[PDB]
């Protein structure tokens, strides 16, 4: 499975969550930014590694990083 | 156990294979107000029935591609789709929406599962976690 | 006004020229980085992205067509002017067997006038291989003033074509209902463009070309020949040549057509004098196809009840109305395809590019074997250049067909429109199509190329009895040999009693030699020809695999289920799912460009070597033919080593030993093509992040000198690096072959 | 020398004349240094010191002209002056670009030709 | 609208349109099924050894010929038939070693893919490793025997020829 | 002269059997052993 | 060498007329007949488009039949 890490430079714009094709990410309350939200990655067993969440992130540097890890049949995107 | 009519479809070569029945299958259910043509994520055009529809797909990404098509390519939008994971013993598990809202909104009760209170440029540099097993983000400090 | 279909806006403004990117909303933002500069020319003509109305796009396309026609007329004007001012056309008209065609002289600048070679007759110029002289001789030109007149007419037509494109967009542009009239368009193009065009050309041939060519073949000097209008004017002069013109246009209306059988002949061979086809036989061809195309133009219902409706014919081709074994296409059939083809310009462009490239390839294969112009077959450089050029144009056009079949999929395909029809049913079993194409490509790759590797190993072992040769294990193409035998039996004094000679001497028949050199002779098909035709089948099939795979999986696949949301030209979808690099349809057009190169290069190599060892040569007084390379295709072209030694190493003697001669530009361009091929590999093997990280250090060195620029320097994008690498590979690798072919054929004839 | 070279005359007295070998084989043979193959070899000696200065030193002027016109045009700028070359400011940076040799030594001593280490972006 | 509303020759596989196959005349006609389902791989009721035995007999028989006609020994009859025989022998032993190691690697616990207990593949009915070992033994026996039967018919081709021309009735 | 492979060296019957063993007799057993080693389950 | 082909005589006009009438007999069974334009159905069922199409196919059939019959002696 890949590791998706969310850092405190997150601004809760939700764009990483909206860009995820496999529903790894969701928003949780934070009170660490003024949106009141921060991304989280519980279903990271579903992560394929497309890094659409990283492309959608506006902060410099990214508040979300995907580290490609051990490949499973889900992270390899195999329908066979 | 899952309610819904299979969408009217002629079949394709892009559908379920062995791994669907030996590893895992996914199902997406949705209610449509009219009988109308959508695009299968497996290739082709199917027709959703008026009422409750249930479709088995091979990947969760296919079920989420269909769901994104339902809520964006149709007026009125179909936003009530539910995605389940089916196991070879028959066990069905409701996965999407994980909570019951929709990941893009914020629910009180979800909980942190990837948060690292840092700022990326301050992970522990790899010279110190060498023969440990941890790699640089699965840690706890900040250097 | 005459059809009430115009009233177009878009006033001719000048201010809209100093604001690049005005067509795209993000292109008119404000540059910022350098990617904008390259994005400006990446979708400049893509009128589909710019706006959303089909009618505005259709109007833009119509005026762009007019501007393109203007560009082609400017090119034609330039070619006729070059033949009328900087050519030895008159000298070649006098002696077209000892004079080399030339239509380009080089200015006396640095070392530069060495490229002006002696062309015979004291003319110092460059030997052209475009076949313009042989074409003008067949059309009826005798002096350069007529060429100058044609150049002026083409320039006037170009000005007229750029006025018709401005008047059909800025003054009175058509409505969308006019563009969607495919019945009327097909009727007019079939009857008025092709039918009347070939009828008018048949009139020209019967009254200008046939006279002039008959006197030329008789022996008359080019300026001793009457001008074409005298052939038109007095019927006594024209009746000296033909005795069927004494009865005028009377036998035609009274249906006594065998009266006309001396200028409408049906001989079907080659003129022994010139080497080209029988000119009377050509005129009869154009008369017959004019009658066929005009008659074909009355097929589609337009405003008068009679005719077909293509929508009805499309919607009825379906089960259970089909042939029983063709009934697998289901009960919808071709129902939604008339609305696909009348609302998508990309669908039409895909079909038309496929047919245009295929027809250009057919043109290439029909003009070496049935040489249609005087003294064409004996100028081997021209024959080589024409075949090679039309094969390359055909291959590029065919690749663009797949490109636009993929653009139709991502953009113009609507699942709700076409449900359970042939287009839906193809997308609904494309794994079967692609897997069977994968297997046939593998079968053909083992049974063509690995047989060549077998032959290499057997020849290096010293056991040529074990080879796939004509002296080892024979692989005779019995079906093509049988077709060749049927073609030479048909034309007997049979199944075609009207023709005297075979349709080409390539099938069989005799030998036509003109000026000592061979115009045409039978092309024997042995084991080497079996092997190279299966090479051709294999390469065409892998090109089809690469291109069709991108077309069929342009929407989605099992890997990326929402590929149509990503676009038609996108680099990847990240390093996940193992790494989805080059999954777009555009990347399949990228990879099929290489495969079209590899396919057409072997076709032009097969043609060059086979024609040079088994057709072209030098007939002596007795009749013995000494071929150029000496009939070494049947034993050297069956191994890879013989292709590298007896074709590439041996026949590149004339291009590398050309320094200091008049062919030295060919040696320079040979090396230049090698450079551009190798330089392409920098873009093809490397990736974008290296170059962006090296530009970081270069930007640091620039910031330190305070030479910072506002437009921020960025590396070429991923698909742009791919496009640049592909363009460079194709350009260098084709310039190399061009220089090799042309230096070889301009030195040994 | 090329005038007394025994192998340099077999390309003298057997070659096309034209206007590329007749008014070029002379001045060349008078003032070049050929070896044994009858070919002028570009030497680097004390006699070449006042010979190689006109390729080397006079190229340095035009190269610095281009580099200083590209500098003085681009300090006075802002992402539309690179697209649409402002001909007035281009002429202003050409007129100053003519005598760029002096201006270049009037920047190093003043410290306005180089940027500070903390005023230029770097990478990790 | 039209998506499985009209009745066409091409149906979903097993009536399930979400399966990755179609019911075409080549996998679903009565002639195609009558031929394929009665081939030894699929004939109902047979033990794996007899399936393998008939597969091997048919296979070792035709595998002799390509080297008899095309091999390095083809200039002489006796050596050509021997080269074809040992080519069939080597291909048989390699293929059966592959069958044995496929069964050894696949059937480890609950297998993965089509030989998992939950698999619905109708086209792969040898679900047990015992079936695969009986198949390997049968294919080996039958293929080596069919190869030497083709070899013996090619060695005695002069006799089989005089027999089938009635030259033995003098 | 050379109608077949020869050895003008000591124990020249050893290539005759060593080349089959190293190159087409023992390799497929070695491939099977390595395949069974890489596909064995925990 | 060439397929005979006669000039024009009462025998040629008969074949060209009998073939124009067969065209009329079979051209009554077309669809979208009497399609206005000019003389909307004033040609015994057919309009002017349908009459011109029927006579054009009749001329085509006549030229083909006449040249065939002239080739083989009958005409
Ligand atoms: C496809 C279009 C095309 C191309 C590739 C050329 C190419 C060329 N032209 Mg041409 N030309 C063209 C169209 C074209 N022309 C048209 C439409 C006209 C007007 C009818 C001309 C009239 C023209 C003249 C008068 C001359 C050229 C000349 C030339 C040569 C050098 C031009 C130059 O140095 O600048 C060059 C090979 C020059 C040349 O050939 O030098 C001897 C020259 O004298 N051209
Ligand atoms: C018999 C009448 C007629 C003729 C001769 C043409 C001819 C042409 N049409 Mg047109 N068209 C017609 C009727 C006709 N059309 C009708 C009724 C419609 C409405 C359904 C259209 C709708 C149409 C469209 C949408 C387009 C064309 C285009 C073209 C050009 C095709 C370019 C080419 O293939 O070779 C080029 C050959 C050229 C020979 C020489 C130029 C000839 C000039 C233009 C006319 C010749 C006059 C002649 C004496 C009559 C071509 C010149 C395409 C085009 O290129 O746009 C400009 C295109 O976009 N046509
Ligand atoms: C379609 C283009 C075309 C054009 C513009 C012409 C034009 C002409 N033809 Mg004609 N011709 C054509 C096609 C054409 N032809 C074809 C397809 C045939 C084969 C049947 C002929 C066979 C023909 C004959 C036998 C004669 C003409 C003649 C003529 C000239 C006047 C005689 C006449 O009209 O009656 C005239 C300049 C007459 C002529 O020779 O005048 C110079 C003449 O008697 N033509
Ligand atoms: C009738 C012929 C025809 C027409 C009208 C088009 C039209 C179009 N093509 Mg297309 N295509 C064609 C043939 C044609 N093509 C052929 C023969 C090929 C195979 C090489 C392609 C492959 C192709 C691809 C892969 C793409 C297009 C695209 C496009 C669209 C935008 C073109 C553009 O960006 O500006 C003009 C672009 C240039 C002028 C680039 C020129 C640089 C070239 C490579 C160097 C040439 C070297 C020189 C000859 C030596 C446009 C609608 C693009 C698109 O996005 O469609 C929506 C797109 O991605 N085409
Ligand atoms: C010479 C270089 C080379 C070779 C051998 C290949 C070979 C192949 N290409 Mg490829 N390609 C190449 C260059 C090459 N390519 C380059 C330079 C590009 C740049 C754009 C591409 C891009 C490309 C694409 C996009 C595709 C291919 C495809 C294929 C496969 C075609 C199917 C086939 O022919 O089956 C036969 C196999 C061969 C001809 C390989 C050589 C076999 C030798 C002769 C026999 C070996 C004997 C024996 C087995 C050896 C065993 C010894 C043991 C010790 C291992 C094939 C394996 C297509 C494919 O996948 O088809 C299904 C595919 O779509 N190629
Ligand atoms: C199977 C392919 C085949 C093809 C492509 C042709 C093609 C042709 N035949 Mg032909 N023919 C064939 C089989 C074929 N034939 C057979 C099996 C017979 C019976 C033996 C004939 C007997 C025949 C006769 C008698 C004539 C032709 C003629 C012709 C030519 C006129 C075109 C036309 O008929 O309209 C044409 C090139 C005519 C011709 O020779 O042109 C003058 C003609 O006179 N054919
Ligand atoms: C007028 C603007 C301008 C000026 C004053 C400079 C000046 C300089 N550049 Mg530069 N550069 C420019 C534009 C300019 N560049 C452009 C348009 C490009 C893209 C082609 C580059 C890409 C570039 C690279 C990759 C490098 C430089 C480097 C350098 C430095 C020394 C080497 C050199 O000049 O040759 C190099 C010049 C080129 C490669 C092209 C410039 C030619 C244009 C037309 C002027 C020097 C201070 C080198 C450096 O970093 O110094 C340590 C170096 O490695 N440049
Ligand atoms: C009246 C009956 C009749 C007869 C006896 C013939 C006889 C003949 N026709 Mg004909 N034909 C006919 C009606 C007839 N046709 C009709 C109604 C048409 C439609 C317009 C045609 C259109 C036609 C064409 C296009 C050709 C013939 C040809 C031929 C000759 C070739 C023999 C063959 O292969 O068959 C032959 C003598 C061929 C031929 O040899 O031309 C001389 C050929 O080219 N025919
Ligand atoms: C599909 C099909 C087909 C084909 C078929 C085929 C492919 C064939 C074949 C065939 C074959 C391929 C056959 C075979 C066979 C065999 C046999 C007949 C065998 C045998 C054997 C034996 C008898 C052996 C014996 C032995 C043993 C075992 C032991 C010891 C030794 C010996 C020798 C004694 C066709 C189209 C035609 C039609 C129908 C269907
Ligand atoms: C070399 C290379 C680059 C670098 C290439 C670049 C940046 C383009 C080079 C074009 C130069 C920079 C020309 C631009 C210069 C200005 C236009 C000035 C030119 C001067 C004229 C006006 C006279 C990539 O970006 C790249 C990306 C992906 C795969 C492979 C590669 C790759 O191989
Ligand atoms: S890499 Fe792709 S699948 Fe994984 S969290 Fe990011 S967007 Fe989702
Ligand atoms: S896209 Fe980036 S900033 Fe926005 S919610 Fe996701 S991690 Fe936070
Ligand atoms: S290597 Fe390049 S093309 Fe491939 S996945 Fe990574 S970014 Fe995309
Ligand atoms: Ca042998
Ligand atoms: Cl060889």
């Amino acid at each position: 499975s890949h590791s998706v890490k969310i850092y405190d430079t997150c601004i809760g714009c939700t764009q990483c969550v909206r860009a995820c094709p496999t529903d790894v990410l969701e928003m949780v309350p934070w009170d660490g930014c003024r949106a009141g939200q921060i991304a989280a990655s519980p279903r990271t067993e579903d992560c394929v590694g497309c890094k659409r969440c990283e492309t959608a992130c506006p902060t410099d540097f990214l508040s979300i990083r995907v580290y490609l890890g051990a490949e499973t049949s889900r992270s390899m995107g195999l329908a066979y | 156990a899952l309610t819904g009519s299979m969408p009217k479809f002629g079949g394709s070569t892009g559908g379920l294979l062995t791994a669907a029945f030996v590893e895992e299958r996914y199902a997406i259910t949705w209610t449509s107000s009219k009988e109308q043509v959508f695009e299968m994520p497996t290739g082709g055009a199917a027709t959703m029935n008026e009422g409750e529809n249930l479709l088995e797909l091979a990947r969760k990404e296919q079920c989420l591609a269909l769901g994104a098509q339902l809520r964006t390519k149709f007026k009125p939008k179909i936003t009530d789709y539910k995605i389940y994971r089916i196991f070879p013993n028959g066990e069905t598990t409701f996965i999407h929406p994980a909570d019951g809202v929709f990941p893009e909104k914020v629910n009180e009760g979800r909980g942190y599962s990837g948060k690292k209170d840092r700022r990326i440029g301050e992970n522990p540099n790899p010279a110190t976690i060498k023969f440990s097993g941890q790699n640089t983000f699965e840690t706890d400090m900040k250097s | 006004a005459s059809a009430a279909t115009e009233q177009s806006p878009i006033p001719t403004s000048f201010e809209r020229w100093a604001k690049p990117g005005h067509f795209d909303r993000t292109l008119a933002r404000g540059p910022k980085t350098t990617t904008w500069i390259w994005n400006l020319h990446a979708d400049a003509h893509d009128f589909d992205s710019h706006t959303n109305d089909l009618q505005d796009i259709s109007r833009k396309i119509f005026s762009a067509h007019f501007g393109h026609l203007a560009v082609v007329f400017v090119w034609l004007s330039g070619m006729y002017f070059h033949g009328a001012r900087f050519s030895n056309f008159s000298s070649w008209m006098a002696d077209p067997t000892h004079i080399r065609p030339s239509a380009q002289v080089v200015w006396p600048l640095v070392g530069q006038d060495i490229l002006n070679g002696d062309m015979g007759g004291g003319f110092r110029g460059i030997q052209i291989t475009s076949g313009l002289f042989q074409m003008w001789r067949g059309e009826g030109f005798t002096n350069e003033f007529q060429l100058y007149c044609t150049a002026i007419g083409a320039l006037v037509m170009a000005g007229l074509m750029i006025f018709a494109g401005w008047f059909h967009y800025h003054v009175r542009s058509p409505k969308l209902e006019w563009f969607q009239n495919v019945q009327s368009m097909l009727n007019h193009h079939l009857a008025g463009l092709l039918g009347l065009g070939s009828l008018g050309w048949a009139g020209h041939l019967i009254h200008v070309a046939l006279p002039t060519n008959k006197l030329l073949d008789a022996g008359v000097a080019p300026q001793d020949i009457p001008l074409p209008h005298e052939f038109v004017l007095d019927k006594a002069l024209m009746a000296e040549l033909y005795p069927s013109f004494a009865q005028g246009i009377r036998p035609f209306f009274t249906l006594n057509w065998a009266t006309y059988s001396d200028f409408l002949t049906f001989n079907g061979g080659l003129n022994p004098v010139t080497g080209g086809l029988w000119m009377t036989d050509i005129a009869h061809h154009h008369v017959a196809i004019a009658v066929l195309f005009i008659f074909a133009g009355h097929m589609y219902r337009t405003n008068w009840g009679i005719g077909h409706s293509i929508r009805t014919m499309l919607e009825d081709a379906r089960h259970p109305k089909m042939l029983p074994f063709l009934s697998f296409i289901g009960p919808v059939g071709h129902r939604g395809l008339f609305e696909v083809l009348t609302t998508s310009w990309h669908a039409q462009l895909s079909i038309n590019l496929a047919m245009m490239g295929s027809l250009s390839i057919i043109v290439a294969q029909h003009m070496y074997s049935m040489p249609p112009y005087p003294y064409l077959a004996t100028d081997y450089g021209t024959v080589t250049s024409l075949f090679t050029h039309h094969m390359w144009i055909g291959g590029f056009l065919i690749v663009g067909a797949a490109a636009h079949a993929g653009i139709f999929m991502v953009r113009d395909y609507d699942p709700a429109e076409n449900v359970n029809n042939v287009l839906d049913r193809v997308l609904r079993h494309r794994d079967a199509i692609i897997s069977h194409l994968v297997w046939v490509c593998q079968f053909l790759g083992f049974h063509s190329f690995a047989m060549y590797c077998h032959n290499d190993t057997m020849r290096a072992f010293g056991r040529p009895q074990d080879m796939f040769s004509d002296t080892g294990i024979q692989l005779q193409p019995i079906f093509a040999q049988w077709v060749q035998h049927i073609q030479t039996m048909a034309v007997g004094s049979t199944t075609a009693p009207g023709v005297a000679s075979p349709a080409s001497y390539a099938f069989g028949g005799g030998l036509v030699a003109v000026g000592g050199k061979v115009a045409m002779m039978p092309i024997s098909l042995g084991t080497a020809d079996f092997l190279i035709h299966h090479i051709h089948a294999f390469t065409i099939h892998v090109t089809v695999l690469v291109l069709l795979k991108g077309v069929l999986f342009a929407r989605n696949s099992r890997l990326i289920p929402d590929k149509s949301e990503l676009g038609f030209r996108f680099p990847c979808d990240g390093p996940g799912r193992g790494g989805t690099c080059q999954v777009s349809a555009w990347d399949h057009v990228f990879l099929g460009l290489f495969w079209m190169y590899n396919s057409i290069a072997m076709v032009i190599f097969h043609f060059f070597w086979k024609m040079q060892s088994d057709v072209w040569g030098a007939v002596d007084a007795n009749g013995t033919v000494s071929h150029i390379t000496g009939g070494n295709f049947a034993q050297s072209s069956i191994t890879i080593n013989g292709w590298l030694r007896d074709f590439l190493w041996a026949q590149a003697t004339q291009v590398i030993s050309s320094y200091g001669s008049a062919l030295s530009a060919y040696g320079l361009m040979f090396l230049a093509g090698h450079f551009v091929f190798a330089f392409s590999l920098m873009f093809l093997f490397s990736g974008r992040g290296y170059w962006q990280e090296l530009i970081e250090s270069i930007v640091w060195a620039h910031n330190k000198l305070r030479i910072t620029t506002a437009i921020q320097p960025r590396a070429l994008s991923i698909t742009q690096g791919r496009a640049v690498g592909a363009a460079h590979y194709l350009l260098g690798s084709i310039v190399t072959t061009w220089a090799f072919f042309l230096a070889r054929m301009a030195a040994i004839g | 020398p090329c005038a007394s070279s025994p192998a340099f005359n077999e390309r003298m007295q057997n070659a096309p004349e034209g206007y590329y070998f007749d008014t070029p084989y002379q001045s060349y043979a008078a003032n070049l240094l050929c070896g044994a193959e009858g070919l002028p070899h570009q030497q680097l000696r004390f006699d070449r010191a006042i010979d190689v200065l006109i390729p080397f030193g006079i190229f340095f002027y035009v190269a610095g002209f281009i580099g200083w016109s590209g500098r003085a045009y681009l300090i006075s700028s802002p992402e539309e002056t690179e697209i649409f070359i402002d001909v007035a400011l281009a002429i202003k940076s050409f007129v100053q670009g003519l005598l760029w040799p002096l201006l270049a030594v009037k920047e190093l001593t003043t410290g306005e030709l180089t940027a500070p280490v903390s005023e230029v972006s770097v990478s990790p | 609208s039209d998506a499985y509303i009209s009745d066409d020759p091409i149906q979903p596989y097993q009536g399930n349109p979400q399966l990755g196959n179609l019911a075409t005349p080549i996998n679903s006609s009565n002639l195609a099924k009558a031929f394929i389902n009665n081939l030894p791989a699929y004939r109902p009721g047979l033990t794996p050894f007899l399936r393998g035995l008939e597969i091997g007999m048919a296979h070792g028989y035709f595998l002799v010929g390509p080297e008899v006609v095309f091999g390095p020994l083809k200039e002489g009859s006796h050596g050509a038939n021997l080269s074809g025989l040992i080519t069939a022998i080597y291909i048989t032993v390699s293929a059966c070693l592959g069958i044995s190691i496929f069964a050894l690697a696949t059937f480890q616990g609950d297998p993965r893919g089509t030989y998992n207990s939950h698999s619905r593949d109708r086209l792969r009915p040898l679900r047990k490793k015992e079936d695969w070992y009986q198949l390997s033994g049968g294919i080996l026996m039958g293929s080596l025997g069919g190869a030497i039967f083709a070899y013996a018919l090619l060695e005695n081709f002069e006799l089989l020829d005089s027999i089938l021309r009635g030259a033995v009735n003098v | 002269d050379a109608t077949q492979l020869e050895g003008a060296y000591a124990a020249a019957w050893l290539p005759w059997i060593m080349i089959p063993m190293i190159t087409y007799i023992l390799p497929f057993p070695i491939f099977a052993i390595a395949f069974l080693w890489i596909e064995r389950e925990g | 060498v060439v397929p005979n082909t006669v000039t024009w005589g009462p025998n040629v006009a008969i074949v060209m007329i009998i073939c124009n009438l067969i065209a009329f007999a079979i051209g009554k069974q077309v669809i979208q007949i009497p399609d206005a334009g000019p003389a909307p159905g004033t040609f015994l069922g057919l309009g002017l488009p349908a009459l011109l199409g029927v006579t054009s196919l009749g001329h085509a059939i006549g030229v083909g039949a006449i040249l065939g019959l002239a080739n083989i002696g009958v005409l």
